[PDB]
């Protein structure tokens, strides 16, 4: 059964796969993270909750004061976002603290307070977020981008055999936090350990071990493992542990228990080995060569003399046997150290380390981290203290710590955000681990690595800094001066806070003006994963290995959407069902797979888990239960495809479209394009401008519909109901009965935006979709916005596509069109521009905006009223007058021969000086609105004074008609209630409504009904009086402007360019080109029955590139317009209902095996009628992305129509008349119009505004600049012999200062001739380094 | 308390203020 | 010094930012000394500045 705005049109669907999950809301990212921000959160772990938790209490400098946190409450905006817009300010909320201060007492460490006070303090405002996730920072929308940075943890990189001549790998772990010194720990070619804090000089990495309070004797326990030995009288016998025997040769005649077991010479085997564990051996007898080069394990003292022996880690000689043979000690401990498993890391590192105990690498560590001071006791305790193990400098914190423990493979989740002993020394365990063979390094890309922030966690940590900047004032504060009985308001300053918020959302490299030129664009703007920004890695200092596409990126983050140019692979953009975990780490759906059955229940999972499981491929054939009609399916499990069983698998993907964007997944036939080509066709498809009409597409994805409703342009309905009253500018629904809440008489009423200008110049403007009483149900849409159309989001039009060489007008890539693109109006698109005009207040006296303009003839005025602002509705060109202001001028030092001309003239020059403004050159548009901002004391125009009338009228008109449509609807409610319970068929229509609120009722649920409704028709009486008033106060009153400027006029044209040789269109499927001739009509190719071809494409632009999916669409769209043409027919002549219900179903069954039942057996026979008027234009078609329509399908739909099965017709010439050999394509291909449009890149300048310091031309077409000639351009004419072309392009041209004014009268005296001179530059430069000591000059 | 002189390792010009 | 203290201290006495007009009557300025005090300029932005 299908919605009521979906038996208007219903798109015929080529698609197969039963689809089983529905497309996620588009914008869940930015909605969410901004919700977790401003929210009550009272366990506080994330929002303002957490930063007001983790910065307060502030205590004072143990002055027995504490300021303490209480709870906060956002205010409510002054301004929503309409009036936000219009006057230029934020869209915030004011942030209020209930803070609380206390004053202890003496002889009472924790001892109760003397006195509190708990007082509301106001700090700050923060920009509330719209209902589309976008916030209004100056006048503006911006959008705040998701940043990708690596998550906090421990990764245990590697080298990769560089950086040295032998070819070694330098293992290496790093300790990321998330504030904080980081902390590596990385191997040298000795293999001796090192660390460096904060990326600093190196150190031996015992040096920290020492810091932690372990003598050498703990450190050989913790990363040894001992080997004792024994004096059995003679012969040194050893204790034995058979594993350890692996790996080495026997020097000598291994036995034990009376027999020989391996013999010296022979190497020890693995059955050797086995032997001696079944043996039961553990001790065996050894020579006392064996001890030559064993590292003992601890001190040694010989209690005779009470003397050294030897030091722990000092090697074993023969002298030193002998020595301590005699001493009275039989037990030796001593490192098992090997070759391959157990290296000796540890023991060289502390033999190369100049420290000795706890001070001494304490102050090591002073001297690299704080060099030149000198160190004392309690300044490097202190100081290596703060650096890890301190909650004010370093935290983790919980992502952090999750990633720590899992990589450490610790069973617990959550612990302290600072560091301890057992973290350091577990990392440098299993960095020595993976030196010895076990374990993997960490790649640093797999998306298990790698976090993502959105703007809660960004906006949450600005504010955290803004609230340490407080908390160190008002620390400040507390301690010094008195006690004294003062309140927490003027203890703390609101402007620091509101400062760094502003600074973050209206300043950042993530916080950027939304392109506002689609629907698609803004919905693709707003889901971006950005991987620059701050504390992301530089474009500069980013190599190869994060530009790439990785495997896991299979669901997470498109592969073929990224912005070709200098960051390709930094600005990924969010796939379609991809979500966000609970820490930040990117995952998708999958569906459970058990015993055979694949179940339709969804399980998310994240980047790492996706490695253990193996997982089916999308388009994979089930039958009826689930159980895969293969027995080998197509699986992916370790990161690489493979071919599995059919009972191995484990999850299967759950939508054949979870791997694309949403920008490249309304590609149709996407699968037969190019990688490289659908990569441009994602991203010019996001560049098309919204044009008069906007049309359909004819060949679709079925992912159109939730672009244009998820995104906000269109006006979706709330409740269901019946619409009432649909004007060009306002929708009254009345809701259905169920639908409404006891109180309430429910009418929604929408009020449409109507031509507003977007950031990008382009118009956005609703029009209504909905006729006047018809039924609309739940979540339908009432307005078409800006490029869309019933619904379905259309960028472009449909047009005539040919593909032949037209006369070499389609040479590279040019587009050759037709007329009839030009007169019917489809490419005509709707620009706005806003233009100002302040009135300043100058030295010599303010500026003025009357209509009397020195010099300026009568036709310029003709068109400005009384107060020298323009008209509303008046055609304004190029040079045109709109604002007329003049502001005072000095003296000006008139020249002799200009007194003589006005002593004979008698003229006298004004004193004032002509700046109005007036129409940018080249634009020539219809004023449509004029705003007058004017500061509160200065006595407004007669235009303002009109401008405000309007204001107020409108809004009064505005508010009476909201309470009557109210008041209707609850009478009308009240009417209903009145005819059960108390029946008045006629005595109620009689008497006035007035009295209808007062009358009886029996004792049910319906007692209190007629109450209730009269008191809310009460309330809403008198909401209407506040909201008038306030209306008229937020009118009337002055406005709050810059320091020094007295009124802003802004005036708003609206131009419309139409089309020309020069603007860029394209298709989907990035096949760019600039059109390159309007051709009149009867010069295209016509097909047999006189219809031209509306454009001519080029052929050789297929085979080189690969785009091959416009063919197939191009053929798809003839069979989609065959369709149409054929019901049209069948609607010209009224032939019946029958008919056209027999050849739409037959129409709908094609092909084989498609999913959408479309039964029209239970369409109302009138229904079918509006159906086959949606159609007559051409049925839509969907292909979903890599599902598909096979070209066995177009085949059968050409043939349902009468088209060619081949695709291919014949047409004939224009101007000839004769037909061309060889039948060529045409087809209805979807054409976009991208924003190059010719008008804004053309340009031109003979002689204009010169730089400051250098005096050279400016930058291009806002300041008339001339183009810049290069030194690839001078070396190019370097290699002709232009040396005179070459000196006038750099003296004369540009920047000689008297050459420039002789040039240019030679030139207007018909002599063309040069008088070079020396550029101003070279003198520049001169003086820049004459100003240094080197004295340097011009010598002949 | 522990000294090795210190001229110079160090650039800073209020770190050799302070020292 | 004065001026910005006196405003600091009725941002958090009336909740949004304080008008000239006002500022002219919490101190004994006549209305348009506040607006020249106002008017004299912040410091120069560096010409460096990356657009
Ligand atoms: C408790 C909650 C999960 C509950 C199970 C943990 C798991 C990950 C934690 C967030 C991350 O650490 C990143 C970030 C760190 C900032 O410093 C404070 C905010 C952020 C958003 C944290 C809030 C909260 O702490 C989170 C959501
Ligand atoms: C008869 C009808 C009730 C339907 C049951 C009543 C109740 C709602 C009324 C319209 C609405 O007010 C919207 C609109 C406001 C304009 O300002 C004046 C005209 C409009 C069309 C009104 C005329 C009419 O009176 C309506 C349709």
């Amino acid at each position: 059964v299908y919605s009521y705005t979906e038996k208007k049109r219903i798109r015929k669907d080529f698609g197969k796969r039963p689809q089983v999950l529905d497309v996620p809301y588009l914008l869940s990212i930015q909605l969410d993270s901004f919700q977790k921000f401003i929210e009550q959160d009272p366990e506080g772990q994330y929002g303002l909750e957490a930063a007001f938790r983790s910065v307060f209490p502030i205590q004072s400098y143990s002055g027995n004061s504490e300021l303490q946190y209480v709870s906060y409450r956002l205010g409510e905006p002054v301004f929503d976002v309409q009036e936000c817009q219009i006057r230029g300010v934020t869209y915030s909320a004011p942030l209020r603290v209930k803070l609380r201060l206390v004053i202890y007492e003496r002889e009472a460490p924790e001892g109760t307070v003397k006195d509190i006070k708990e007082q509301e303090v106001y700090m700050g405002e923060i920009p509330l977020m719209t209902d589309n996730g976008t916030f209004v920072i100056n006048g503006t929308e911006r959008v705040i981008v998701s940043q990708l940075h690596r998550s906090p943890g421990v990764f245990f990189d590697s080298d990769k055999g560089k950086t040295h001549s032998s070819g070694k790998v330098l293992y290496n772990a790093r300790i990321i936090p998330y504030r904080g010194s980081w902390l590596d720990f990385e191997f040298d070619p000795k293999d001796n350990l090192f660390v460096r804090i904060d990326r600093r000089r190196k150190l031996p990495a015992t040096i920290i071990l020492r810091a932690l309070n372990y003598t050498t004797e703990q450190i050989l326990d913790l990363f040894f493992e001992k080997v004792i030995f024994e004096i059995r009288d003679n012969k040194l016998q050893m204790e034995l542990v058979p594993e350890r025997l692996r790996g080495e040769t026997a020097s000598f005649d291994i036995e034990a228990n009376g027999k020989v077991y391996v013999e010296k010479g022979r190497r020890i085997t693995a059955r050797h080995i086995r032997q001696l564990e079944k043996d039961d051996v553990k001790l065996i007898e050894v020579p006392v060569e064996y001890i030559a080069g064993k590292v003992v394990a601890k001190d040694y003292i010989d209690e005779s003399t009470g003397e050294l022996i030897c030091a722990a880690n000092m090697e074993l000689s023969l002298d030193l046997l002998a020595k301590l043979s005699q001493s009275g000690h039989k037990r030796i401990e001593t490192l098992f150290t090997n070759d391959l498993d157990h290296g000796p890391y540890i023991s060289e590192t502390l033999r190369v380390d100049p420290t000795n105990d706890r001070l001494s690498a304490l102050v090591e560590i002073y001297r690299m981290m704080r060099p030149g001071e000198p160190p004392t006791r309690e300044a490097a305790e202190s100081l290596f203290e703060n650096l890890f193990f301190s909650e004010d400098r370093y935290d983790l914190s919980a992502v952090g710590r999750m990633k720590f423990n899992r990589s450490l493979l610790r069973e617990e989740i959550e612990g302290s955000g600072i560091l301890s002993k057992d973290d350091i020394i577990d990392v440098m365990k299993k960095l020595i681990d993976i030196r010895n063979g076990k374990g993997e390094v960490d790649d640093i890309d797999h998306l298990g690595n790698r976090r993502i922030r959105s703007v809660g966690e960004m906006a949450e940590n600005q504010f955290r800094v803004g609230l340490v900047r407080v908390e160190r004032a008002v620390k400040e504060r507390l301690s010094l001066g008195d006690l004294d009985t003062l309140m927490p308001q003027d203890m703390i300053n609101a402007k620091p806070i509101s400062a760094a918020v502003k600074e973050f959302f209206g300043s950042s490299q993530l916080s950027q003006f939304m392109d506002q030129n689609n629907p698609l664009s803004e919905i693709t703007h707003k889901r971006r994963i950005s991987a620059l920004g701050p504390g992301g890695l530089t474009r500069e200092r980013a190599g190869f290995e994060v530009r790439d596409v990785h495997p896991t990126h299979y669901g997470r983050v498109c592969p073929i959407e990224t912005p070709e140019g200098p960051n390709i692979g930094l600005i990924n953009s969010l796939s379609v069902y991809a979500q966000t975990n609970e820490y930040g780490f990117l995952e998708t759906p999958y569906r459970k797979v058990t015993d055979g059955v694949v179940t339709d229940e969804i399980h998310y999972l994240s980047a790492i888990e996706e490695g253990n499981y193996v997982i089916a491929q999308a388009n994979s054939n089930l039958d009826e239960e689930g159980h895969f009609v293969e027995d080998l399916v197509t699986c992916r499990s370790k990161g690489e495809s493979s071919l599995f069983s059919r009972d191995q698998v484990d999850y299967m993907d759950v939508s054949t479209q979870q791997v694309v964007s949403v920008g490249a997944s309304l590609i149709p036939f996407l699968e037969h394009d190019d990688a490289n080509r659908a990569l441009m066709g994602a991203n010019m498809q996001r560049q098309a401008v919204p044009t008069l009409r906007a049309d359909k597409p004819l060949v679709g994805t079925g992912m159109e519909r939730a672009v244009a409703v998820d995104s906000g342009v269109t006006a979706v309905a709330k409740r269901g109901g019946v619409v009432q009253y649909v004007d060009a500018s306002r929708i009254v629904i009345k809701v259905n009965e169920d639908e409404m809440y006891p109180g309430e008489a429910g009418i929604d009423i929408y009020n449409l935006t109507k031509y507003t200008r977007s950031n990008q110049n382009t118009c956005i403007n609703q029009m209504p979709c909905v006729s006047l009483g018809e039924p609309v149900e739940r979540g339908d849409v009432l307005a078409d916005g800006p490029s869309t159309d019933l619904g379905e989001l259309a960028l472009g039009q449909n047009m005539r596509v040919a593909f032949m060489p037209w006369n070499g007008y389609n040479f590279e890539d040019s587009i050759l069109v037709s007329e009839r693109v030009v007169q019917e109006d489809r490419f005509t698109t709707i620009h706005i521009q806003e233009l100002a005009c302040v009135s300043r207040d100058t030295k010599l006296g303010p500026e003025e905006i009357t209509a009397d303009i020195p010099n300026v003839g009568e036709a310029a005025l003709s068109k400005l009223d009384e107060s020298g602002i323009v008209y509303i509705g008046a055609e304004v060109t190029g040079g045109d007058i709109l604002v007329g202001k003049v502001t005072p001028k000095g003296e000006t030092q008139l020249t002799p021969e200009e007194k003589l001309l006005r002593a004979i003239f008698g003229e006298k020059a004004s004193d004032v000086k002509d700046s109005s403004l007036r129409v940018p050159n080249g634009v020539s548009g219809t004023v449509i609105d004029v705003q007058v901002f004017t500061r509160d004391g200065v006595e407004k125009d007669k235009r303002a004074l009109e401008i405000e009338e309007m204001q107020l009228k409108q809004a009064k008109k505005d508010l009476s008609e909201e309470l009557q449509i109210l008041e209707a609807g609850l009478f009308s409610r009240i009417r209903a209630v009145l005819v059960a319970g108390g029946v008045e068929a006629e005595k109620l229509d009689k008497l006035p409504r007035d009295r209808w609120l007062e009358l009886g009722l029996t004792d049910e649920e319906k007692q209190n009904q007629l109450e209730q409704l009269a008191e809310q028709y009460d309330e809403l009486k008198h909401e209407f009086e506040k909201k008038l008033e306030a209306k008229r106060r937020k009118i009337t009153q002055g406005d709050d402007l810059a320091p020094g400027v007295l009124k802003i006029v802004k005036v708003y044209l609206a131009v419309k360019r139409r089309i020309q040789p020069g603007d860029k269109m394209a298709g989907r499927h990035g096949n760019k080109g600039v059109i390159s001739k309007i051709n009149p009509i009867e010069d295209m190719p016509y097909d047999e029955n006189g219809t031209p071809v509306d454009i001519v494409l080029n052929p050789l632009g297929v085979p080189s590139r690969m785009n091959i999916g416009q063919i197939l669409e191009t053929h798809l769209g003839m069979a989609a317009k065959g369709i149409g043409d054929k019901i049209n027919a069948m609607l010209k002549q009224q032939q019946e209902v029958a008919k056209l219900r027999e050849f739409i179903q037959r129409a709908y069954d094609l092909g084989a095996d498609v999913r959408q039942k479309v039964d029209l057996s239970t369409f109302s026979d009138e229904e079918v009628m509006r159906l086959a008027e949606n159609l007559r234009k051409g049925m839509p078609i969907a292909t979903p992305v890599f599902d598909g329509a096979k070209e066995a399908e177009i085949k059968e739909l050409l043939k349902l129509g009468d088209l060619p099965t081949s695709g291919q017709i014949r047409l004939y010439d224009g101007r000839t008349g004769e037909q061309f050999e060889r039948p060529v394509t045409v087809g209805y291909m979807y054409m976009l119009k991208l924003n190059h449009l010719v008008d804004d890149k053309m340009h031109a300048r003979s002689t204009g505004s010169y730089s400051l310091v250098t005096q050279q031309p400016l930058g291009g077409k806002a300041q008339f600049g001339g183009q810049r000639f290069g030194e690839m351009e001078v070396w190019a004419l370097e290699a002709y012999g232009a040396a005179y072309t070459l000196q006038e392009m750099l003296t004369v041209k540009s920047d000689d200062v008297n050459g420039r004014t002789k040039m240019y009268k030679n030139i207007v005296d018909g002599n063309h001739q040069m008088e070079p001179g020396m550029p101003e530059s070279f003198n520049v430069l001169l003086k820049e380094i004459r100003s240094l000591g080197i004295n340097i000059e011009l010598e002949d | 308390s522990s000294v090795e002189s210190e001229i110079g390792r160090t650039t800073d010009p209020v770190r050799m203020y302070m020292r | 010094n004065k001026l910005n203290r006196i405003s600091r201290q009725m941002l958090q006495e009336m909740g949004r930012e304080p008008t000239p007009e006002e500022l002219a009557e919490r101190m004994l300025m006549p209305e348009d000394k506040i607006r020249k005090v106002l008017k004299i300029a912040k410091e120069p932005i560096s010409m460096e500045t990356p657009i």
